[PDB]
């Protein structure tokens, strides 16, 4: 009973207001086979937005799931079939980030930076 | 440093103070709770000690009625023994 | 406590344990003033219910209390338990008010314990002392999943500065050596003391010190358990 | 599994935070639709008023029998209510105030909406 | 034959904190101290040379 | 579907914000509804009393078998309720805080419910 | 048609932060035949806590709905069935609390005085 | 009717914003083979995270439930078979968690330190 | 008899108060942080020094 976990990361993340103003970004992808990287690095260096907040993932045609990963934390946040919904994440100051899905699709995906609440529109 | 004087001339009337207190002063000890019960229902129980004076130390007593039911083997002692009776304090 | 509880008897235990809070009798650093109006003064106690006290054969003996092949059908019948409070009541009262020991009743005094993982062989494994505390004792527990040695699965112990440099890099049996002068005998198998009284370990007017356990021998699921004392205050 | 970054994104601001003046909505139903799409332009009331925005929004589908889509300009947010539900939705909109709405049902069912300028969190009861 | 700034023989008492000193401070701290931080080394440079 | 944008739409006022006094809140019960329109006029509360504004609601169905509206009267705000559910509903009430309730069950149910007055976020358990 | 209520209640509360501390009280409920009491004045007028304004219900194992009811104000929040969830409250200074359920069972109760939104872990 | 209580425990908890930063811990568990302890005692102690007030469980490929248990509250947050959620917890300056589920699998789990509100991604 | 046949050992002050009032095991056991052993049986220790 109660055996002791090793190794845990430690990792710093982005919570507050911005010096800026409330400020997303638009950025519908299309996967068509496997996967889509998403590289906010370049906005966050050259003045623009401060750091991912809140995602907006809008999949109410998409006929099956829609993952978002985070690759300094690991989080992998996944959207589910016909539902619209805003997620918080757990992003870092590089914003990166990796999409996928199963085959086809586009789907409108909002990278917010500001705190909104979880809902997603249907539920069962 | 001009500061390490004061922090020991602190410490100097702390000393003073606390040769006060245990030279000018009663030593009690009296009993706070007792309660009986059984584990299965409950095991973690909180204490309500008495606020007067200056606060010391516990002394916790714990007995316990321990029976093996088995049929024809018996169990032995560990080594850390009856001292796992308090699970957590 | 009965060393066996054979099948159909019933064992009568007893115990006592000392919650400290001031450090001695004679020295009332940690003490608490205990006569505040609003005080929300507490003593929590957990104690071993059916599941944690009583150990099947090849299970792991350390928070149980009876183990053996009839584990499995003991329980309790009752526990019960009795808490006394020691104080000092009759304070010297003067024109200006109590006259206290007033950064002995700032210092608070302390008792942690932990749980590290990730043993492997001949490798060193450093636990830090955090560098708020003033760190009075150390004991520390290798539970080498579910067995416990009398030695003959560490290489050494050590307390390793900041640089690299040790200061009781020691055998087993002579770490045993050093608790025998303190103690007047052993801890039980697998039980490590290391002792800090004379010159406390604070960790922030000497570097970054750890404690090190190089064992000799990992089995899966081996962890070590680490028991601190301190003390703490704001200066 | 091959991985592909893409070409360019959009980038604009919203209205997040308190007003000055105080919370108020505004009322934008007699949209009885059926086959049609149907804007709301509020730029007339952010100039002439200090209706500085439009934060988040309320959608009455009780008596709906299809879902209902509300889309923001210059953002594209593409928010759709579901069938015969009522909640609240944030929104992400620009000074720009300008909303344009959808319908999906049995004939013309003159959903009641609110726009409301300060936030209330999710739900889709 | 005193110096204002001689603390003992150079080299062993360079890397040597004082006698309370339970955290040391930096020696500096545009942003904090200029001319205090110009003669907290020219009088640690005066120790290790003895006036 | 072609756009087409709409004539005229209303602005009120609310109470989103936090009381001068302390959370409060108003229990209206005893509801044996054969009538089916019942009105909550809390105009008398606002001006003797400091009960300055009504800003969630709290309805409890748990033993109603059908449905369960109440209506805000300057803003038009129709928050319906599920049949068998209780939860908090954030509201859109003015100044002059009067309510409207009706019902759809199988006799009278009498609906326990709260006028809130402060900030509860949105729950339908 | 168109008819008038007479009587309405008024009730002051616990909505702040309080100048303790977070603090919640485990306060597991064993019913097994009617009905448990569960009365928190002691606690509030000898310095602890200060008032409760959050629920934590934990009904995993529990086949059965558990109520819980205010008396000052006559607020009876009822968990689901297979459920955990955590409740806000209208609760008084007189923290009096009437907890029922349907027969049997025992289910961990936190009184969390602080406050946290809604939530129910499975829906429907 | 009126059956009182004799025993509750009061406990102090972390709910404010950290003057570090918004800090989470990533700890994936390997279950399967006993319950899982997690301590978060040595970086509380030794300058990092300060206090978990959040879990994000990530529960999408696994097939049971999985049980999180703080020792110092008795809290039994269980997370079910599909979902992903942010579940706020009750915990003290002991960071110590027991990790358990019903058969098998790997859960990424993050010890989160700031609030986030509840949600939980599929209902029903 | 080893406390069998006592209730409690005590000591009162002029305002008939209890300023230590334990069990005969728990007697014992402030005897055991002195002397390191028990008294013999029947014996009981009180230190005040």
């Amino acid at each position: 009973m109660a055996n002791q976990q090793i190794g845990g990361s430690t990792v710093t993340y982005n919570g507050a207001i911005p010096m800026g103003g409330p400020v997303a970004i638009n950025s519908v992808i299309e996967i068509a086979g496997t996967e889509v990287l998403v590289d906010l690095k370049l906005d966050y260096a050259t003045g623009k937005i401060s750091g991912v907040q809140t995602l907006y993932i809008d999949l109410r045609d998409f006929l099956g799931d829609v993952t978002v990963t985070m690759p300094d934390t690991g989080q992998r946040i996944t959207a589910r079939a016909g539902t619209q919904g805003y997620y918080p994440v757990l992003s870092t100051n590089l914003m990166k980030f990796i999409v996928s899905a199963t085959i086809d699709g586009k789907f409108p995906m909002n990278f917010i930076n500001f705190p909104i609440a979880l809902g997603v529109w249907p539920s069962g | 440093q001009q500061a390490a004087l004061r922090n020991q001339q602190a410490m100097a009337a702390n000393l003073q103070a606390r040769q006060i207190v245990l030279q000018q002063s009663y030593p009690v000890i009296q009993q706070v709770e007792t309660q009986t019960f059984d584990p299965a229902n409950r095991s973690v129980f909180d204490v309500t000690p008495a606020n007067v004076g200056i606060v010391k130390g516990f002394l916790v007593k714990v007995t316990a009625a321990i029976k093996n039911n088995h049929a024809t083997e018996a169990v032995a002692l560990t080594d850390f023994g009856p001292a796992n009776l308090v699970q957590r304090v | 406590a009965p060393a066996t509880i054979a099948a159909g008897a019933t064992g009568e235990l007893t115990m006592y344990y000392w919650v400290p809070l001031a450090y001695s009798e004679t020295d009332l650093t940690g003490a608490v003033l205990a006569n505040v109006p609003q005080s929300k003064q507490r003593l929590k106690l957990e104690f071993a219910n059916n599941n944690t006290a009583f150990a099947a054969v090849g299970a792991n003996p350390l928070e149980a209390i009876y183990q053996g092949a009839g584990a499995a059908d003991c329980e309790f019948e009752e526990i019960s338990y009795t808490v006394y409070q020691s104080y000092l009541d009759q304070l010297p009262v003067g024109q200006n008010g109590y006259i206290l020991p007033l950064i002995d009743l700032s210092t608070l005094y302390n008792l942690e314990n932990s749980a590290q993982a990730g043993l492997t062989p001949n490798v060193d494994f450093v636990v830090q002392y955090a560098n708020l505390y003033r760190y009075l004792s150390t004991i520390a527990v290798f539970d080498n999943g579910g067995s416990f040695n009398a030695g003959t699965d560490i290489n050494y112990l050590s307390q390793r500065t900041a640089n690299f440099s040790d200061t009781r890099k020691l055998d087993p049996k002579t770490w045993a050596a050093q608790t025998r002068r303190r103690i007047a005998t052993d801890f039980p198998k697998g039980v490590y003391y290391c002792d800090n009284r004379d010159k406390p370990i604070y960790t922030l007017q000497y570097g970054n010190v750890g404690f090190v356990v190089n064992p000799k021998t990992v089995n899966q699921n081996a962890r070590l358990l680490m028991g601190y004392e301190y003390f703490t205050s704001r200066t | 599994n091959v991985n592909n970054p893409n070409q360019m994104t959009v980038t604009p601001v919203y209205n997040g935070c308190d007003s000055g003046e105080g919370p108020q909505s505004v009322r934008g139903y007699f949209d009885a639709v059926a086959g049609e799409n149907v804007k709301y332009d509020l730029t007339y009331l952010a100039d002439t008023q200090g209706f500085t925005g439009v934060q988040c929004i309320y959608i009455d589908n009780a008596e709906n029998d299809g879902a209902f889509e509300i889309d923001v300009e210059e953002t594209g947010q593409r928010i759709k209510c579901p069938a015969g539900k009522q909640g609240y939705f944030p929104l992400l909109v620009p000074g720009r105030a300008k909303f344009v709405a959808r319908h999906l049902g049995s004939g013309k069912k003159s959903v009641p909406l609110f726009f409301l300028n300060f936030t209330i969190a999710q739900g889709v009861w | 034959q005193v110096a204002s700034n001689w603390e003992g023989p150079p080299y062993m008492t360079y890397n040597q904190p004082q006698a309370g000193s339970v955290t040391l401070p930096v020696a500096g701290y545009i942003s904090s101290q200029l001319n205090n931080y110009a003669e907290s080394l020219n009088d640690y440079l005066a120790s290790q040379a003895g006036v």
